[PDB]
């Protein structure tokens, strides 16, 4: 796989959305960590189908609402960032006030 | 011109009269005053302020500051005000406003080419903690205190051994000079606990003059009256601490007893309250003498519906306990008291005990010294109201109170508050950075010696430091020779006299602890309360002039599972 | 609740208080934006902005700590500023002073 | 007796007149020599030739290499050739035939029992990669960096302070001394900058007395005239480079002012194309200047579909610009140009541009340098066709054009080339061996020094090194003392007069920078183009002689998707 | 008073008579004898023995010893024995009885407030391991090593080049001198191997000279008589250790012409049953000799179901040969014998081949050393029944048998005996704690040099130190200037006497090795078995004395798939 | 995230336990690491949900029967211990004898 330090780290967010993935399908309120994990792996999955960069920009603002967060969450992320490789090489996604 | 308050605060932070919360507790804070000259503001970015001849002035690196934090709220002991930070040759070197005296007035922190800058505003800036109740039973400890805010760590251990799980004893010469030589890898300041368990003076002297800063006097080694002596006699005559741990059993007498032998000089007494360890019921009963310096391990801190249920087996454990061994397990429901737990929260709330610890890995959460501290004020402001200390409506002095207790406090008792332990000029610069939302749980930006150690840090390879995944990585402070320069190891004055560093070769910077023997209660910042408690033998209810002091477990508590992933 | 919220008392701020002012007519002759920053030495900003220099001298922008005013190619406006304080020495920018005024 | 060319390949790699292609990309390269003598190839092995009395010699070590790289193919400025590379004592011994003289005919690299072996057959082999805009953020960078197969770092900064996350400076003595000790815990060759934004030279001078070999000038600590001129000043007489990032803003004068104050002086100018920084929107006017050594940062290499989207975002979180002050956005779209990001493109395919670099984590991939730089070349082939300087179906030339932007261009910039940048005799031993199916996107070796520093790694407890999981992990030239000696840490000839390095008590070996103020764009390998450059103030365009200069967004990229598993 | 002795066993350990089932295997020890007194063990934890005054005394440290393991059950090659440990000065100070003089019986371990305490009751102690065929392809296989058990590291290397891929060579001064400076990062102790094949001795003495405590004569390199004689006769005059990979091919003649070119000269034979390599198809006839130390690799070990099918693949990837060259594949069935094979598990229970190694990530696994030794233990057992030196109803003497394999016979084979291999007063404290039910798979504890080095660890921030997940994590004595002082490097004596330790500035504690030239195979440690072995050149038959030696294929085996998460 | 380094320590806890329960579903009988990860993970999500110190303690002992794992693995586990943040924060669960 030759796996750089970066690939490796992105599987720590990948893990960590399996995480949120699971309790929010228990039907749980969602804490801080696993909103932006949950919404992050989302992203970067689009990259992989080759969404642009455009599209996630707006897609990422519709993965949870506010009443699937614990109360004050959404204040806690005014945006989300993540960075993948798209079909054109590694971009910059930022969702802001990805939660309403 | 003119700029309305909210846009005011937006861009550099809260001013005067404004109030925050702390993250999603129930306290609030109030800025108590502000050091800016309304208009010069300092601030970095493109177009901004910090710039050639404009907020950055002219003048050489030895007459400006290496490092400035603009705008920030200071949260101290002493006062909860809106000032920049200068930092100088890794110390603290004023508090007030940065700027260029050439055009800018009122400028006390001088900002020249070799300043770097900080961005402070929004933020809430404190000291960095300081635990004395460390066991080393793992290095990974230093890594998990300093993520939490904890800068400073005093305890004993040799590594995952028997005596280490159980006390905070670095036994003999061999192990504390193999500890202090471990100590230059870990990007915290250290100080070594030695056995003091001994009725010869001679063997106690020797762990002085090797390098230990404290004795640490445990049961599990013999807590008897000849050995408690042996040990204050010698920290008498070397100017170092004794922590003490007394005798659960009551096997050589019961706590007046202990409290005899102790004889009024000065020590530490660890986990106070007594489910940590000492005499059942009433050691609880010490924090009302004058020479006595109380503090509490975590697990108790704040009292919660998970409590009891969890202590039971976590006491077996840790002090080597057979479950079988009727003996081993009789003293467990005299251990864990649910009248002397409930009355804790209350007695850290009244000023009566002065610190909190961890207790780390041996009935203790190294990284929820702070985290629980603030905790338990939450509880109890929604318990007992305001503090008859409180002016305002805001909850400033009850704010004080508390971090007084893992800051000054713990600095204070073991002789290093000369070093460490707060916010003023001369101290090293330890400084944690924390964004309200998050105060007290996950840290924006921990600085050691004037060097950041330790950030949440995200992809390396992305365009900015903010893309995901964002957790806490070590920095150049935390790495070799910088870690070094930017660190202390603390030593008693016969190690520091006798050449221990040279001989050790150790290369971090160095320094020595005094004051030990004549600190006393009443030196306890906002917690100098000396109560008059009692403990019935019987139903251990624990009564302060008669009237009996009790509080309610806690459902849920903030700085919980809103922030954590597990 | 919101964790971290602030609860700013409503009113405003009055910005360097006690200094002298003066307004200013600026108008930007050149063929590309111009933006200047609240505390540079107005009287040594790009020469295509046209004004009164002589009145500027030890003058900068009486606008919040940090804050800019963009002029667009062409654009004419009146700008108010606020005399420097502290020792009154100007060195850098366009290295027209370097020294005390 | 004889062979076929195919099998000869498979055996000992390709030879003249065989093309390789790079990675997934439609560049081919060509052999255009092999220095071997045709069935005296040294191979490693059971039963191969280098054995004692075979392909191995009876000398001392004195008289032979310390390792060889057998049946290496070459690519770097000055030819792309089959060859074994002799290393001796941590650098590079001969480029020629290894082997036995006894029973070997035309040995020029000696093999004896004190050689060790890294067989390079269908490998190609580079030098290691110099990325000179780096903002020291995070230490993690260094790792990053390395795996891409870059091997120098030069950049500044002090960790996550908003200074550095804006700007390439390490402010002062203090913060220079600290990141100097730090940096011997790097796997890097490092070199730092300092902020060069004053009007008062002795606090420049200060600076590089402690130690920095170049300075950062920063729109966002002034980029003054007078600022500009005092760093050229001070870099004139020190023999230190000087790195610039002009006034975006225009707020003290436009390019043609920035360019009269610099007056003629030697000067790197960073992200010349101005989206990264620099007088909007003509700042990539700078380029057609003998004195301007011009580079570009990757978050712009290659024009893609994605680009614009992805940077009125980034430039916000770097510069510390708030999004809700008008005057911080409306110098967005000032910023990000379409019309200058695509003519950049063609600029480096003409030699324009000279040096590609990072600007890592402040508008920048740290990890990208390379791939990026290729991914260019590759766009600019499918678009432009051959280059004017083609000679044969290859891509030869276009090849050693684009590699020199990362490796001799970079070192001669910066004062270094006399030390590293390129595979010449005498120079460090910072190699990078790649298979060509992964050529500049996933090393198969990197070597600092003489010693492998990091590489892919199988399972650790397997019985061959292959088996997966496979990802790259440090080696011995990335452990203590052996990465000491194997890494280098530049200083300016004022600190190594100084004792700086005593003083300091660094553990790396030393290396001086010399000769940063005679460099030109002349100087500059297989890119000295100085172009008669110009850009429409209201459209933006950028023409030369006239002509538009244009290129088309890429949809898809090689060295992407098909190797990242994120 | 009186207690039961299942009680006994539950509170103390077992004592003499009772047995102990080792891991999941059929193999079970007896206690031989018990050093204690009854009713004077001494425990520790609260209200237990090791207090002051009692089980503890008032001794100065120079009087006590710094650490013991209470009631431990020590298993060496010696004996299989209950008793207390004692550790001063990093070294065995004593196995006896602990406690405290004043108050005890029989008291000859010392207990003092300088002593820490490891409670051993119903743990098995044993030597570290010593792998003796190390291949330094990179630096995390020392961990891996650690972890299983091994404290001692022989081999040599330089990363992952194809050299050190095939070979245990650190070829000459340079890298012998970089390597011995990267040991100083490295857990356990080390020595290196240098480049044993060439036919000109001052090659040979100089990397001797430069500090390899060994030369490894390899096939890849040549293992010509003239290169094996040369090698040989240098080791005569320097007291080094050779160790020797032959002829496969038979290139330069057969078993007995090696045989014949070694004369009677001391030789460790490493993989000795030959296919790990050695001459096709008889070199495993070379344990048959007194000047012949034979030790087995560990992928044979033991003869299981898919063993053969795993070889021809293995065996390709690390000698560098190629699958579509038919003479790099005829040699494969030539390599792999069933046969041959089968025959080493039974010599190894007869005590033919006295060693066993990994020969790792070259067709090894480093952390399965220990593992598989007991496995074949295990096998041997199950199909051949008691050893006829077996005494009583355990397997007493088959355990010290093969424990010597991987202890004190490697020990003695490379000279270091004297420091390691076996738990005797005087030699540096390398111990392993097991629990029973995990033996020889996964330690409680691993002490380097009287540190714990490395253990498993829980939940940093719990309550405790056994909360999940627990995963092996490094301790005090992994780390820096502790971990110097706790590890030794190997040096010849003329590196010693040249002062090669002073040159590179090591920081460990050195160790020479001597006695290499003189050991033999009747000082091979219940391992001295000289058989009359012949194989068939035919049918590759092994026989003894003319009887068939074979074994059957295990299906499954202990210490597998009940313990590994993968 | 901000993810501290328990956080990270126990998304191991996690992710050793999506192996167990594949393999349980597969039908395999457990070994010594799988059964602890399994069981672990399971009290962690019983804290996330909110369940009781002393509720879990019990629950616990009812995640994997005798006949789901190897021979001897119930024995290795006399145990097992893990916190995780309960509503009220940090608490130990320790489950005694877990298979029967
Ligand atoms: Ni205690
Ligand atoms: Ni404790
Ligand atoms: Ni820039
Ligand atoms: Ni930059
Ligand atoms: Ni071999
Ligand atoms: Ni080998």
């Amino acid at each position: 796989m030759e796996l750089t330090p970066r690939e490796k780290d992105k599987l720590l967010l990948f893990t960590a959305a399996l995480v949120a993935e699971r309790r929010l399908a228990r039907g749980l309120k969602l804490n801080y960590p696993e909103s932006v994990a949950l919404i992050s792996a989302f992203i970067m999955e689009g990259a992989r189908d080759g969404k642009s960069v455009a599209s996630l920009m707006e897609e990422g603002r519709h993965v949870l609402t506010r009443e699937q967060v614990m109360e004050g969450v959404p204040e806690m992320i005014p945006d989300i960032q993540v960075e993948a490789t798209f079909p054109d090489g590694s971009k910059l996604v930022t969702v802001h006030n990805p939660i309403i | 011109s003119n700029i309305s308050r909210q846009a005011y605060a937006d861009m550099f932070g809260p001013t005067v009269g404004d109030k925050v919360r702390l993250a999603d507790t129930e306290l609030w804070i109030e800025v108590e005053d502000d050091l800016t000259t309304y208009g010069e503001e300092v601030k970095f970015g493109g177009g901004k302020v910090i710039r050639d001849g404009m907020g950055q002035g002219q003048m050489l690196a030895a007459d400006c500051v290496d490092l400035v934090l603009t705008n920030a709220l200071i949260v101290d002991h002493w006062g909860i005000v809106k000032a920049d930070i200068g930092v100088k040759d890794g110390r603290i070197f004023a508090i007030g406003k940065a700027g260029n005296p050439d055009i800018q007035p009122n400028v006390t922190i001088p900002i020249g080419a070799a300043t770097e800058v900080i961005a402070a505003e929004g933020k809430i800036v404190t000291a960095g903690g300081i635990d004395t109740h460390i066991h080393w039973i793992c290095p990974q400890q230093a890594e998990e205190a300093l993520v939490s805010g904890v800068t400073t760590m005093v305890g004993g251990g040799t590594g995952p051994a028997a005596g280490t799980h159980a006390t905070t004893c670095t036994p003999g010469p061999w192990y504390i000079s193999r500890m202090l030589q471990a100590a230059d890898s870990l990007p915290v300041n250290i100080g070594l606990l030695g056995k003091g368990n001994v009725s010869q003076p001679d063997a106690l002297r020797e762990q002085v003059a090797a390098g230990v800063i404290g004795l640490k006097i445990h049961e599990d080694w013999g807590a008897t009256p000849a050995a408690i002596d042996c040990a204050l006699t010698v920290a008498d005559e070397m100017d170092i601490q004794v922590a003490l741990h007394s005798d659960t059993l009551n096997e050589s007498g019961f706590v007046e007893d202990t409290l005899a032998a102790i004889g009024g000089r000065t020590i530490h007494t660890f986990h106070t309250e007594g489910a940590g360890g000492g005499h059942a019921p009433d050691i609880i009963t010490a924090c009302a003498h004058p020479n006595i310096l109380p503090s509490s391990t975590n697990p108790t801190l704040p009292y919660t519906l998970n409590t009891i249920d969890e202590h039971l087996d976590m006491l077996m454990v840790c002090h080597h306990l057979d479950p079988d061994i009727a003996e081993d397990v009789a003293f467990a429901e005299s251990r864990i008291r649910r009248e002397t737990i409930a009355a804790e929260d209350v007695l850290h709330d009244l000023g009566a005990f002065s610190l909190t610890s961890s207790d780390s890995q041996a009935m203790g959460r190294v990284g929820e010294v702070i985290l629980r501290t603030w905790q338990v004020a939450h509880r109890m402001k929604v318990q007992r109201g305001a503090l008859a200390e409180e002016t305002g409506d805001n909850d400033n002095f009850r704010v004080k109170r508390y971090i007084a207790k893992y800051t000054i406090n713990p600095a204070l008792t073991h002789g290093i508050a000369h070093e460490v332990g707060s916010i003023e000029v001369g101290k090293l610069a330890d400084l944690v950075v924390w964004s309200p939302a998050f105060f007290g749980v996950k840290p924006a930006t921990v600085i050691k010696g004037g060097m950041i150690a330790i950030a949440p840090m995200g992809d390396i390879n992305a365009s900015i430091p903010t893309p995901q995944p964002v957790h806490y990585r070590p920095m150049f402070g935390a790495l070799g020779s910088a870690r070094h320069h930017c660190r202390l190891t603390f030593l008693s004055q016969a190690a520091a006299a006798n050449g221990v560093a040279e001989r050790l070769n150790l290369r971090s910077a160095i320094a020595v602890v005094k004051g030990c023997r004549t600190v006393q209660k009443a030196d306890m910042v906002h917690n100098s309360l000396q109560p008059n408690i009692t403990v019935d033998a019987q139903t251990y209810e624990v009564r302060v002039d008669g009237e009996l002091i009790t509080s309610e477990p806690a459902d849920v508590l903030p700085m919980a599972q809103r922030y954590f992933l597990f | 609740m919101i964790p971290g919220e602030y609860h700013v008392k409503p009113g405003q701020i009055a910005l360097n208080t006690g200094r002298a002012t003066c307004r200013v007519v600026v108008e930007n002759h050149g063929d590309r934006p111009i933006q200047v920053g609240s505390h540079y030495h107005f009287a040594e900003v790009n020469p295509a902005l046209k004004f009164d220099r002589q009145q500027a001298a030890g003058y900068r922008l009486n606008i919040p700590a940090g804050t800019a005013v963009r002029f667009e190619p062409g654009q004419k406006r009146e700008v108010e500023l606020v005399a420097f304080a502290g020792h009154r020495a100007v060195f850098g920018f366009r290295g027209e002073v370097m020294g005390p005024l």
